């Protein structure tokens, strides 16, 4: 529903889980090119 | 390896799109779009541990490591999209996905859109193949997106940066399972994460396989 | 447990947890619903449960004015919650005169607001002069896992029924191209006593 | 997730004390007994 696209707005830019560019992830991942 | 594919059954095709008219003039916007053409042209797979991204999918029964577990291993799969947002906004939000089999089974897709790894909306259609050039052939064509997908969507372009468009696909992703009825197996797997791709550029992905290392 | 229209019904709605214990599979059944002669159903009217569900455009409310009205159910079930708490899902079959594309939306609904989702499209088989679909074995979202575990959980019987009073589920079965909707089923709970089994009672709804 | 579960447990069990009841409302006998 739209309110649960909200809900996820909400916690997403409130700025328990590290940021993926603390995840171990090749160089390719970080380069759209 | 260099596709999303097993030796008997691959992705042909995984497009999402926008359908806009203007003026009397209709025009698609591609989000995302991944090919299944298989040539010596493709290059070979890199690896990604799959325990680096259990907690923006499903977990517990039948979640991620639960179906990597099971496997076949070989059939897991992650695409890293940047998804084209550089659209303005009447208008259908759809879907094309096709798949080849070598042999005929009643493929059973399921497809979940996860918020902070949690389930949101799961879609499940289960088609019957087409003999395309003596091939079982597998197509769900232009589907409507769910309202979540197309609320979703229209609430990032409201981002005034960037950063806060990934920050928000950072927790935004959909698995899809791809299972044979009659045996319940896993055919295919793939997990898809999500960033937004640069305003001078169109969609582009990097397909990595699972390895639980 | 005949669940029927004037075209279509649902013959099977099994939600279960699979086991294996020592290469054995084990099955236990919370829910299981599902013969040409019946007595007459017991009636209930819908504006009773509204607030369950959501209010909304599409909503209960908005379905039932669209009917056909002989297509809307509530189902009263008394959960078997008592196992050793792997797979966990729900296997459905369903019978059509008529070999329409079948769209099955389930929603679970926590005071009366969607929390998840599935839709689950189907083609039929003919069958002994009927057209047949089937759901087997649909993987049941982590939601719903959860839900069981911490009810089953919970310290007092009593406080199984509280949890259950404003949890329900919505199916809502569609028949693709037309958007008709063949059967609408509002899912209401309550826990089974534990030396007892699953047990269900079936009400058509009215707008009385 | 565990705290979406959580919060419908929370909200129905009240423990700290922050519509009718089904108990209360029109729906024939047999709603009551599972027999
Ligand atoms: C909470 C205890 C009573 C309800 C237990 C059985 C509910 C029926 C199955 C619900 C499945 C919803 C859809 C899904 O999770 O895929």
């Amino acid at each position: 529903t739209a309110s649960q696209v909200d809900e996820h707005f909400s916690r997403a830019l409130n700025y328990s889980s590290s940021p993926m560019s603390n995840r171990n992830f090749p160089p390719s991942f970080w380069n759209s090119n | 390896g260099r596709a999303i594919a097993t030796h008997k059954f691959r992705l042909l095709e995984f497009t999402a799109f926008m359908e806009i008219q203007r003026d009397e003039i209709y025009h698609r916007h591609l989000f995302v779009q991944l090919g299944g053409k298989p040539s010596f042209s493709d290059p070979l797979l890199e690896t990604v541990d799959i325990r680096q991204i259990f907690d923006k999918f499903p977990e517990k029964s039948g979640g991620l490591k639960d179906l990597y577990e099971k496997g076949p291993q070989n059939a897991f799969y992650l695409v890293k999209c940047w998804a084209d947002l550089n659209t303005d906004l009447g208008d259908f939000y759809g879907v094309t996905s096709q798949y080849e089999s070598n042999e005929n089974v009643v493929l059973v897709c399921s497809t979940i859109v996860c918020s902070f790894g949690k389930q949101v909306v799961e879609k499940v259609e289960s088609e019957y193949s087409r003999l395309e050039n003596n091939r079982y052939v597998y197509r769900i064509q232009r589907s409507p997106m769910c309202e979540y997908m197309i609320n979703f969507i229209q609430k990032l372009k409201n981002l005034p940066e960037r950063y806060m468009m990934n920050s928000v696909l950072e927790n935004f992703t959909i698995l899809q399972v791809m299972r044979a009825r009659e045996t319940q197996e896993t055919l295919l797997c793939i997990a898809y994460v999500f960033e937004v791709a640069a305003q001078n550029s169109g969609t582009t992905h990097h397909i990595y396989r699972l390895i639980k290392e």
